[PDB]
């Protein structure tokens, strides 16, 4: 799966499709250092809810997610 | 026999200042790893944690441990008799029914010498044991005294809501109400918050924990949702004077 | 909407400092020139005229006149939670049953806001054309201050006397008696007279008007025969507090 | 018919507030020699003895010898109403049954007066005989002040330890009790003049009387002897002194 800020820049992991966004925020602050607070994230146009698994909204595999920060 | 040899005594003094108005008698538990202090006050409201570690003294000497049933008032009254940069000095001797505390001023010219009678006490403990908060706001302490003592002319209790860019204080009362921000910087107020918390404390007791505010600079204040707020003064390199409160519901 | 934001919150307070005791309740008559303040105190004794103008402010805004029903201990009460260079900014809106005052500590950095429940009070006027004064002293108002604390360790009642050679206030006691002088003169004193005068007031009262001398280093006295004494200070460009008490017949 | 005269008027109120706690009405006897005052407290406890000599005085002038009644209470409310500052006057007629105190600004214009209507004296002399004392202590009072109230707080009486090597005042009651060691030197300077060694016990009460004649000097003297009342001496200087009288425990 990818990871693109809106810099325009996806970026590679591994999760396992179904599953949680939280430990994936996770992995995206391993190397880019941001704390899962200061982020969110929005795939298929819909913010993704703190909690819920992926099987619930469609999505296969290679899926650009898109990494928006909250407010300073 | 035990012995503290303190060289800052006016620490000591300064606890006991912390005490006395809100503790009538408390039983020190005297150990190899410090004085330590834990009780509920005269009205079985607010518990205190009082800790001076043996590490934090000059010199400290705890040959076996033991229970001293003290007033604290008796006892603040004798410190006030110690200079400000007296080194104090405490002795109790092996079964002894009373305490020593030596007075030496510095430049080695008045050397005072009191002793205080004991009294048959317990211990009684109660360890929390500790926990993590919601809201950490680090804020200076004459700033904290200063809120509590204001909003107090305005009501009996205070609201504190703490959320990640600030803190306000607020009161309600006959005369009319009030609200102070504090709004972090960007000393310095300083909030760390997994989440916001807002709850509701009796003002007199909060004004007896600020009694505690010359022993140091900056105040801790650590509660979340449904837990009692923690007011922690830091005594320097040496160790800590903590309040808990229980919020009002609602 | 009536906002006034004034930089030195101090003069508020002090204000209020030198009322509270003098006077419980009154209405601050608020308008586009000012604010005023007249009242007679809780004894229906010595009048009290307190005359703010919209200049001496910085942020100045009064659109329908109000008159503000409050107690000025309440008030003073919560002027105390004010620190003395905090900005300080009084504002209520048309209906009004309460006032809100803000604080602002300079630098910034801390905001307090109060209100006040209000009371539905009516008004004074007291106007007083007034006129000149046979005599009139510009003094230090502490020198006046402790002029009237220490004489009022004598008598009941002091006695101001005044020719342009000095001006001298006396009492006596079942202690015995004293008599203060001063002989004219950045500070002390000058006077400016038609004609000398003598005449007689209760210590009391002008002990009460000296609770105002943290206003100006400087306090104005103002007499002439069967005319009350006006105490005079002087508020910052801003406005002035007076006290007006009347003489005793008798001096004697 | 007598004025005297004091600059550094400041002394007088000093001197009116060591006093005014502990003596109501007194006469201060002024002779052509200075003024001088001499009395026991209201409870017959406490001696008191003052002298201003004519010395210090910058003005002195004393026809026929005084005595005047006074009451220091109402007194000192009078000289409170000078300045620290200011320099003050005394002045009495022959009889003289009202003394003019005067009160001059250094600041030259401000200047007050002031008439107290005195009472009818009674007949009052001590027995002072100026003996020599085993020991004699000398320190700073600020010190003896901080002793005192401190005591106070432990106990009703303060046993003084007197020895060549310094001296240690002691206290107790239902708290527990306390000790004060004091040593030599090395204002300033306290000092040690002993003879024989004396331990005597006071009333922390009458001393703490005493001590409010701080503002005074320095320092502090207290001769002791056994058996024979404690002398505690507050110094004006280059004025004369004022002393204090008080009788030891018994046995």
């Amino acid at each position: 799966i990818f990871v693109k800020t809106l810099t325009g820049k996806t970026i590679t992991l591994e999760v396992e499709p179904s599953d949680t966004i939280e430990n994936v925020k996770a992995k995206i602050q391993d190397k880019e250092g941001i704390p899962p607070d200061q982020q969110r994230l929005i795939f298929a146009g819909k913010q993704l809810e703190d909690g819920r698994t992926l099987s619930d909204y469609n999505i296969q595999k290679e899926s650009t997610l898109h990494l928006v920060l909250r407010l300073r | 026999m035990f012995e503290a040899r303190l060289v800052q005594g006016s620490i000591l003094k300064k606890v006991l200042e912390a005490l006395k108005d809100l503790i009538n008698e408390a039983c020190w538990d005297i150990s190899s790893s410090g004085v330590n202090l834990q009780s509920m006050d005269s009205s079985h409201v607010s518990l205190v944690q009082l800790t001076l570690r043996s590490e934090g003294f000059d010199t400290y000497r705890c040959d076996r441990n033991l229970a001293m049933g003290v007033n604290l008032t008796s006892m603040s009254k004798i410190l006030k008799c110690a200079g400000n940069e007296d080194i104090i000095t405490l002795r109790a001797e092996d079964n002894a029914d009373t305490l020593a505390l030596v007075f030496e001023a510095p430049n080695q010219e008045k050397v005072s010498d009191y002793e205080m009678k004991l009294m048959d006490l317990d211990v009684e403990q109660l360890g929390i044991p500790e926990q993590e908060y919601s809201c950490v706001v680090k804020m200076p302490s004459g700033e904290f005294a200063r809120i509590c003592r204001d909003l107090s002319h305005i009501g009996d209790a205070v609201v504190i809501s703490c959320a990640k860019d600030g803190v306000k204080f607020s009161a309600s009362g006959e005369l009319g109400n009030g609200n102070i921000k504090l709004s972090q910087t960007s000393e310095a107020v300083t909030i760390e918050m997994n989440e916001p918390v807002q709850l509701t404390f009796a003002l007199r007791y909060l004004n007896f924990f600020t009694k505690a505010t010359p022993l140091s600079s900056t105040v801790t204040l650590s509660m979340s949702a449904d837990v009692p707020l923690v007011v922690e003064y830091k005594i320097a390199d040496m160790g800590h004077l903590k309040y808990y409160l229980a919020p009002k519901i609602e």
